């Protein structure tokens, strides 16, 4: 089972979240961290597509 | 008559030394009658005891039993109508009196109670005997056994046995017989059925007002119906109207309120940190003045140190002429230096140690040259031979060790000194007592001036700490508004660059707060930098920490590297905040930062109390708090504010802000003022009792209350239990409602809660109190004075030198020993010592034998100088006196002229107040029923025989009030007598057992604490409702009557008997506790009597003389002292909280589980089936908790994002590390008695710090700071020393021995010799494991030494003479070779290998840090290193030869070769032997992987993870007790017999070969006994205490691979 259905970067966004193979990412934080680099910076894995 | 007749025969072995002995024995032996026999025998035994005790003190036994009035009237002495007291032994001589009262008590309780009842009765007589008479010294001789020096110490117990047997055979009341037998046994818990428990017609109303509504049998359905109806009433009556206590978050309004309360807007202060605070301005001045811009000095420093050393011997019995002589020596040395080498007075003085027309002298003093020559011009013409006697006194009766060949006997030529004075003209300091801004805008400075600011702060703080070091018994030559022209002020120096130095001028000594003036000196041009006012003992943290703070700030800033542009604004702000915190330490900054922590906690969550923002505001004074509050609030707003893109990485933001709020740990917690803190503690203690209306005044202290006292007590008891379940008015006043308590008990009994009454392991298995904190109580002072006076009187069998004062140093803690024992005292300790000396001297003077004091306090010892000007005392003491003074100093000081000698010695010196006091003292300006006549010799009348509902016939449970130092606000503290301590111990053990039977409470059970931690972690990870409830006023609100009711309603069923234990003793002790008496501090009474508004001061003045007398004892209903009933309070809280969880589960269909720690709790609620529909439940829970005595604090929070319990914050995914807490803990608590213990302490702290993922770049800096602290004290660097630098993340799987081994391996570069030693150690280990298995024979090789042991091991494995000469060459210096460094450190008043001490500690069961370190540095400079005598450390280190044979230069001043220590070879030991011992012991400890060769290997700084140690033990891991004792007895019989196991009764198991001959413990226990820094046996008997290490992935990739 995954976590508690929260972005894990803002704690406050629970709506159509995306999984990062270990947690639930938000729709905007994913784009920001992807525009930054190729790493995840919150679980240290390759980010999804 | 079997024993009756044998008594007269057995007592025949008595020696009639005195006449009364025989006169009583002839009457006892010649009278056989059972009624006058027991009294005669008891009185004869008592007379023997008291006669021995009297003759022991050169006494005169009182054979007439006459009072003191008539014993004074025998001589010519007027009776001032003293109280009638019968003394046991008297001794009158001249005009002094010695009264001694002796007794005997066998148990400690009655011994203390009798001593504290006889000493007070003796002290109450001196106030009436001194007003119109003579002085007296009281002696109290108590003996805990009937032994003496007249019989062979074997007949006394036989006589005792015969007497008790005759008494129990036939008698002739009921309790006079139970006490006599109890007072003749030797030694003898609960079950006090021997007591009587007689009623007193007052306990009827107690039981009628305590147990009328308590039933405890209510059914289960009725509770459900009542709870349902109560909820239905609550929902529509007090919640839908808006009278709740909790509300939603609404972050925007939170930020608005923060900006309103923190960022001041109506203030006139500017936005510049350097303009408001003075110390920051001085730091800025010095920094931006320094940044942007030779045998003479050594000779001067050497002779100055020699003068400073000769000043410490006080070989002149005076202070003025001593300073004149030292000044003469110094000026003659200056004029002898200025004879030639013209480039010395301007080159090596201006750039060295000199200032404008001022020279440096002894005692860190600075003296004007013109004043110096003017004072040297005195003492000549009127005393022409002054230079002659001083020159011929430094040879005979003198150390005769001096280099003063010509600088001493020279006559000071004044013309050359005037030439020097006219060379450099006056530019003296100004000593400034009591708008344009140009300050470079800190935010836009380079990265080099800020480090310079930190370095300058470090330097000035070190100078302040050193200013605290100046001698106390020091008086300036001449004495002294807004500006004072300094001429004779003290000065300290600190170096900053090649040419410029900095001076710090002050005028006072001690540890008080002062005003300092900071100046600079570039090339002799003395400039001005500023002035400020501070307390020196609050600046110890930055003393050497200028690289630790920079590193922690740097990495705390790098935490925010997710946005390039956020850290660039928060870096300088954070650094400036740290600087402003360090330059202004105060309690208000601590309080504000704690409030910030709670604000962040409430911001992250969703529901919070409605009274929060009223707990965050602090009234800022001094205009220096305003800037720090603005900085902190600005940082909070910059990190938290925003509309949408303000939470991109919230874990990092929460961590940053929590560590920012935890910066309150940098400021010390050391009570800025003692009297103010005691006053505040008394306010906080007595305010709620006066608000409630039950605080009585001074009781009888015997268990007897008047009618009004019991009336008010019962009224308070009724008011406590008179709260209803509907009225919403009483939700903040103490008290409990009986209906809900009955529900709780009735539901607890019928196995419904999560705890039950199914317990196992049946639980029934001389200080004064009104002054807590004083360094010397009245009792100790009077005892010391009496002891000294009695000793001096017994010696006079007159004349006396100052050696008597030496006696006062012998019992409180040969000029060298006197100087070593006097210098270890603190300022107020010096004052108390002066008081004691004065009292003893006046007493001895009496033994040898202005009007405003008679009406006022007649004691001239406390005549204040603030009631009189200075000129009047200065002129009146120098008037005409013919027979008061005498010519000369009279060093021999014969008895009979001691007062004249003291007056003369005080008048010759500068101070005149002592002369005036001595003139006042010298001018006489101070002028057969066996129940009543049998309880006076040795009958322990005060023993517990019958008790009532309020006392125990032996007191009323007296306590004492004090405080405890904390970060935010101080805590309360109660210190009681011995009897009350025993009773509290009984009840606490009972309740601790009962709670140990329970499950959910976690206060003294670490497994339940770990279970709570796991539950909380899983809740925060899953998304359950976590409610962190901290309760307010838990101590001063609870009452023992609540526990009484709870226990009366309980049953506590036995495990397998089901007997319903009767709790009579527990309830009796609780009733005794309910009527306890608390004594108020005497300082508060004095401050409120001598004489802003205060409630407690109002109560004091209202109760001072209106109702009765000045309050000294306060009894009330509700105290429940903090730290007294801790366990019973925990039990009550557990029961009530389980009831509340049951009610919540019943009403709101949720699943709660709660953990409690007796003051705060955490409740984890799992809800069915976002979190806006749970406000009603929380408000209802708070209402019900208020219906019990469990008020909730506004700091409590409810949410689903963060959880707190015992200061341990758990968040989504991980846990916040709290870096700054551990760093500030490491920089503090430098408690040093030896460098080894300091190294070990900082090692443990750094280990527990790096366990919480701090860094490996900040621990090396703490290590270097501790190394520099050791080096600065004068001890020098050692191979082991403090913890190691350049460490790695291998604090896991590594003990202290392993990092010591790493340090020693790092000393050697190519690790060749260490490799050889390690290979030999591996050979020895493999040979002791199997093959040629060894035995205890190696023990006989270890106890010899270092050289022989190492060469024996080497020739055991295999070697030759080449290895003998090679390995044994590397030597280091061990000052602790013939013992340990002798030193008297800053301890409290009134006062062999270390493995033995550790085992003794295992078998059995207010001071500043800056002052302690100053005392340590001061003691490490005297004669400390022992030999054969004692000597200095620089004397030892000056005997080493600078050979430099390219083997002693690989690590200078640490490792030498053999021939470099030929001069001093007693202190020289091989380091390879210590390396071998450490390698072998680490092999014993944590595996055999410590033999391989170290190889080096071939990540965003935020990738953390948890790792476990990888140790493998080969020492039979269990390794319990009773194993080291057996091996110690085997190998060291004499050392096992003495110093070990006198307090041991289970030798049988430890002797019957209980798992004897351990695998490796046989040899790895002798290496620990001789090495004074190995210490593994004290480590094997201890847990890891960490068990897991959080570390970043960047460090785990750079470690060393040793396998
Ligand atoms: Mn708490
Ligand atoms: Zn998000
Ligand atoms: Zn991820
Ligand atoms: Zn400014
Ligand atoms: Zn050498």
């Amino acid at each position: 089972l995954y976590g508690r259905y929260n972005c894990k970067c803002c704690w406050f966004a629970d709506t159509n979240l995306i999984t990062c193979n270990d947690h639930y990412l938000c729709l905007r934080c994913h784009q920001t961290m992807l525009r930054n680099s190729e790493l995840c910076h919150i679980c240290w894995k390759p980010l999804p597509t | 008559d079997e024993y009756v007749q044998e008594l007269k025969g057995l007592i025949r072995k008595h020696i009639p030394e005195r006449c009364e002995f025989g006169h009583q024995k002839v009457t006892f032996l010649s009278q056989v009658h059972p009624s006058p026999l027991l009294t005669e025998g008891f009185k004869l035994l008592s007379s023997l005891v008291e006669l021995e005790s009297c003759e022991a003190h050169a006494c005169q036994a009182n054979t007439d039993q006459r009072f003191v009035d008539v014993i004074l009237s025998d001589n010519g002495i007027l009776c001032p109508t003293l109280p009638k007291v019968i003394p046991d032994g008297f001794k009158l001589t001249g005009k002094t009196l010695i009264l001694l009262e002796t007794f005997v008590r066998v148990n400690p309780d009655e011994f203390e109670k009798k001593w504290k009842a006889d000493m007070s009765k003796l002290l109450n007589l001196k106030h009436d005997l001194q007003k119109s008479g003579v002085t007296l010294v009281p002696i109290v001789d108590g003996r805990s056994n009937y032994n003496n020096r007249f019989v062979a110490d074997w007949v006394i117990e036989r006589i005792r046995w015969l007497l008790i047997e005759i008494l129990k055979a036939s008698k002739s009341e009921d309790q006079e017989y139970q006490r006599l037998i109890h007072s003749l046994s030797n030694v003898k818990l609960e079950n006090l059925e021997h007591l009587k428990r007689n009623s007193l017609d007052y306990d009827e109303r107690l039981n009628e007002s305590l147990f009328i509504g308590l039933k405890g049998d209510i059914r289960e359905s009725t509770v459900r119906e009542e709870l349902i109806k109560l909820k239905l009433w609550f929902k529509d009556e007090v919640f839908s109207k808006g009278l709740g206590k909790f509300k939603l978050t609404d972050r925007r309004e939170l930020l608005e309120s923060l900006s309103s309360l923190g960022a001041h807007l109506d203030s006139d202060v500017s936005s510049c940190p350097f303009c408001n605070n003075k110390l920051m301005e001085i730091v800025y001045n010095v920094t931006f003045s320094c940044v942007e811009r030779s045998n003479i000095e050594k000779h001067y420093l050497s002779v100055l140190s020699l003068c400073n050393k000769i000043k410490g011997l006080k070989v002149f019995n005076t202070r003025r002429n001593t300073l004149l002589f030292l000044d003469l020596i110094m000026v003659n040395l200056m004029v002898d230096i200025s004879d030639s080498c013209q480039d010395a007075i301007e080159s090596l003085r201006k750039s060295g140690l000199i200032v404008g027309q001022m020279v440096m002298l002894v005692n860190d003093r600075v003296l004007d040259i013109l004043e110096a020559v003017k004072l040297i011009r005195k003492k000549i013409g009127t005393n022409p031979n002054w230079v002659k006697n001083c020159s011929k006194i430094l040879e005979r009766s003198h150390p005769e060790i001096w280099h003063h060949l010509s600088t001493l006997i020279k006559q000071p030529d004044f013309n050359s000194l005037i030439s020097i004075a006219q060379h450099l003209v006056s530019d003296r300091p100004i000593m400034r007592y009591s708008k344009i801004c140009r300050h470079k805008l800190f935010q836009e400075m380079s990265s080099f001036e800020q480090m310079r600011l930190f370095k300058t702060l470090s330097s000035i703080s070190l100078s302040l700490i050193n200013s605290m070091k100046t001698s106390f018994s020091s008086r300036l030559l001449v004495n002294e508004f807004g500006n004072v022209r300094l001429r004779e002020c003290y000065a300290q120096r600190f170096y900053l660059a090649e040419s410029l130095v900095g001076f710090l001028f002050y005028q006072k000594t001690g540890e008080r707060s002062r005003c300092y003036s900071v100046y600079l000196s570039d090339n002799g041009v003395m400039s001005e930098q500023g002035s400020f006012y501070c307390d020196p003992k609050r600046f110890f943290l930055p003393v050497f920490s200028d690289e630790v703070l920079a590193g922690m700030c740097e990495e705390m800033t790098s935490w925010l590297d997710f946005d390039t542009g956020l850290m660039n604004d928060t870096g300088p702000i954070l650094r400036l905040l740290v600087l402003a915190i360090l330059c202004s330490p105060s309690k208000r900054n601590q309080t504000f930062l704690q409030g910030l922590r709670y604000f962040l906690m409430a911001f992250a969550n969703q529901i919070h109390h409605i009274d929060l923002t009223s707990k965050l505001v602090v009234e800022c004074k001094s205009s220096s708090e305003v800037v720090v509050q603005r900085l902190a609030v600005g940082l909070f707003i910059r990190l938290l504010s925003g509309e949408s893109d303000a939470s991109l990485f919230f874990s990092r933001r929460f961590k940053y802000l929590l560590n920012v709020s935890y910066l309150c740990h940098l400021i010390t917690k050391e009570t800025p003022d003692r009297l103010t803190d005691q006053i505040k503690c008394f306010e906080k203690f007595i305010e709620p009792k006066v608000k409630f209306g039950c605080a009585v005044v001074n009781p009888s202290l015997n268990g007897k209350l008047t009618v009004d006292q019991e009336d008010i007590m019962i009224n308070g008891l009724k008011k406590f239990f008179s709260k209803s379940l509907r009225d919403t008015e009483d939700v903040q006043t103490p008290g409990v409602c009986k209906e809900l308590l009955n529900y709780c008990v009735s539901l607890f009994n019928r196995g419904k809660l999560k705890v039950s009454g199914e317990l196992k392991n049946n639980p029934f298995r001389i200080p004064k109190l009104d002054e807590l904190g004083n360094i010397l109580s009245t009792y100790d002072k009077e005892k010391l004075v009496s002891a000294c006076v009695s000793s001096m009187a017994e010696r006079f069998k007159n004349l006396d030198p100052d050696s008597t004062d030496y006696l006062i140093l012998k019992n409180l803690t040969t000029q060298e020993e006197l100087s070593l024992m006097y210098e270890a005292l603190t300022e107020e300790q010096v004052e108390s010592f002066n008081e004691i000396k004065h009292d003893v001297q006046v007493a001895l003077a009496k033994m040898a034998d202005v009007s405003l004091h008679e009406v006022k306090d007649f004691d001239p010892d406390v005549l204040p100088p603030e009631v009189y000007k200075e000129l009047c005392d200065a002129v009146y003491k120098s008037s005409e006196k013919c027979n008061f003074f005498l010519e000369g100093v009279l060093d021999v000081c014969p008895l009979g002229l001691l007062l004249k000698n003291l007056t003369t010695s005080s008048y010759v010196d500068e101070e005149y107040f002592m002369c005036f006091k001595y003139l006042l003292i010298q001018g006489h300006f101070d002028q057969f029923t066996n129940a009543a006549l049998r309880n006076l010799c040795f009958y322990s009348e005060d023993s517990p025989t019958e008790f009532t509902s309020i006392s125990s016939n032996s007191g009323n449970l007296k306590f004492g009030l004090s405080y405890k130092e904390q970060v935010g606000s101080n805590r309360e503290l109660y210190v009681g007598d011995l009897n009350t301590k025993l009773m509290t111990r009984l009840v606490e053990d009972f309740s601790e057992a009962v709670g140990n039977s329970m499950k959910y409470t976690c206060l003294n059970s670490e497994k339940e604490f770990e279970r709570a931690i796991c539950d909380m972690k899983m809740a925060v990870n899953n998304g359950d409702l976590s409610c962190s409830y901290d309760h307010s006023k838990w101590g001063p609100t609870m009452s023992p009557a609540l526990f009484l009711a709870l226990l009366q309603m309980l049953e506590l069923r036995t495990p397998v008997d089901r007997s319903k234990i009767d709790l009579d003793s527990v309830k009796s002790i609780l009733k005794w506790h309910l009527h306890k008496v608390v004594e108020v501090p005497i300082n508060v009474a004095e401050a409120y009597c001598i004489g802003s508004t205060s409630l407690s001061e109002e109560f004091f003045h209202q109760t001072m003389q209106l109702n009765g007398q000045i309050p000294s004892h306060i009894m009330s209903v509700l105290d429940m002292g903090q730290g007294i009933l801790h366990n019973t309070s925990d039990l009550y809280g557990l029961i009530t909280e389980q009831f509340l969880c049951y009610a919540l589960d019943l009403l709101y269909d949720v699943i709660p589980v709660s953990y409690t720690s007796s003051d705060d709790q955490i409740t984890l609620i799992k809800t069915p089936s976002d979190a806006a529909e749970w406000l009603e439940m929380i408000c209802f829970h708070e209402f019900l908790s208020s219906k019990l005595n469990k008020f909730v604090s506004p700091k409590s929070v409810i949410g689903t994002f963060v959880a707190e319990f015992k200061s341990r914050f758990f968040v989504m995914g991980e846990e916040t590390p709290l870096l700054t807490k551990f760093v500030a803990a490491a920089l503090h608590n430098v408690k040093c008695k030896t460098p080894t213990q300091l190294s070990e302490t900082i090692d443990t702290i750094c280990d527990q710090c790096i366990a919480n993922g701090v860094s490996t770049k900040i621990v090396t800096r703490i290590s270097k700071r501790v190394n520099q602290l050791i080096r600065y004290s004068g001890y020098g660097e050692t191979p082991f020393g403090a913890i190691e630098d350049q460490d790695v993340k291998d604090w896991v799987d590594g003990s202290r021995g392993y990092r010591l081994q790493r340090k020693i391996e790092a000393i050697f570069h190519d690790d060749k010799e260490t490799s050889f030693i390690r290979n030999c150690a591996r050979k020895v280990f493999n040979d002791i494991k199997r093959g040629r298995i060894f035995e205890e024979n190696l023990i006989n090789l270890i106890g010899r030494g270092g050289d022989e042991a190492l060469t024996g091991f080497l020739q055991y494995a295999g070697c030759s003479e080449q290895e003998v000469n090679r390995v044994l060459n590397y030597r280091w210096v061990n000052l602790s070779s013939f013992g340990d460094l002798r030193l008297v450190l800053r301890t409290k008043l009134m006062t062999v290998p270390t493995l033995i001490k550790t085992l003794q500690s295992k078998l059995s069961r207010q001071s500043s840090v800056a002052s302690g370190f100053i005392g340590f540095c001061k003691s490490m400079g005297s004669k400390c290193v022992r030999d054969g005598g004692f000597l200095y450390i620089k004397e030892v280190y000056s005997g080493v030869s600078a050979c430099t044979c390219e083997i002693c230069a690989l690590k200078p001043k640490i490792i030498y070769c053999n021939n470099s220590l030929n001069k001093v070879s007693q202190f020289s030991k091989p380091i390879l032997w210590d390396y071998f011992s450490l390698v072998l012991t680490n092999a014993c400890e944590l595996g055999e992987w410590v033999f391989s060769t170290v190889k080096e290997p071939q990540n965003n700084q935020n990738f953390f993870w948890a790792v476990k140690p990888k140790v493998v033990r080969q020492i039979e891991d269990q390794l319990g007790m009773n194993h080291v004792l057996q091996s110690i007895r085997r190998n060291y019989p004499v050392l096992f017999d003495e110093h070990l196991t006198p307090f041991m009764n289970d030798l049988q198991v430890s002797r019957t070969m209980d798992s004897g001959r351990l695998k490796f413990l046989d040899v790895c226990i002798a290496l620990d006994m001789m090495n004074e820094n190995l210490g593994i046996i004290s480590h094997l008997l201890k847990t890891r205490d960490n068990s897991v290490y959080i570390v970043k992935q960047s460090d785990c990739a750079l470690a060393h691979i040793r396998q």
